[PDB]
C-alpha cells in the first residue's frame, strides 16, 4: 500500500525498462559508428 | 466403584477444562492478527 502510494511501484516499473532498453540500444548503436570507422580505416 | 469414580474423573475432568482455558488464552491472538490483517486489507482496496 505504501509502494502504491507514490513510490517505487510506479517509480522503478518505467525506470528499468526505460533505461535498460535506451541505454543498451544507445551503446550498442554507438558502437555501430566504432564498427564502420574500422571498415573505413581497413577496407 | 468409588476409587475409580473419583481419581480417574474428577481430577480428569479439571485437567481438561485447564487445557481448554488456556487454548482459548491462546486464541486471542489469532483473533486479534485477524483483524489486523483484514483491516490492511480494506485499506488497499480503498486505495485502489
Amino acid at each position: 500500500f505504501l509502494e502504491q502510494e507514490s513510490g517505487v511501484q510506479q517509480a522503478r516499473k518505467r525506470e528499468l525498462q526505460q533505461a535498460q532498453s535506451e541505454a543498451q540500444g544507445k551503446l550498442a548503436m554507438l558502437n555501430s559508428q566504432l564498427k564502420r570507422l574500422d571498415e573505413a580505416t581497413s577496407a | 466403584m468409588l476409587l475409580q469414580a473419583q481419581i480417574e474423573a474428577e481430577r480428569a475432568r479439571a485437567a481438561h477444562y485447564m487445557s481448554g482455558a488456556g487454548l482459548q488464552d491462546s486464541k486471542v491472538g489469532t483473533e486479534q492478527a485477524k483483524a489486523r490483517a483484514l483491516a490492511s486489507q480494506a485499506d488497499m482496496t480503498d486505495l485502489n
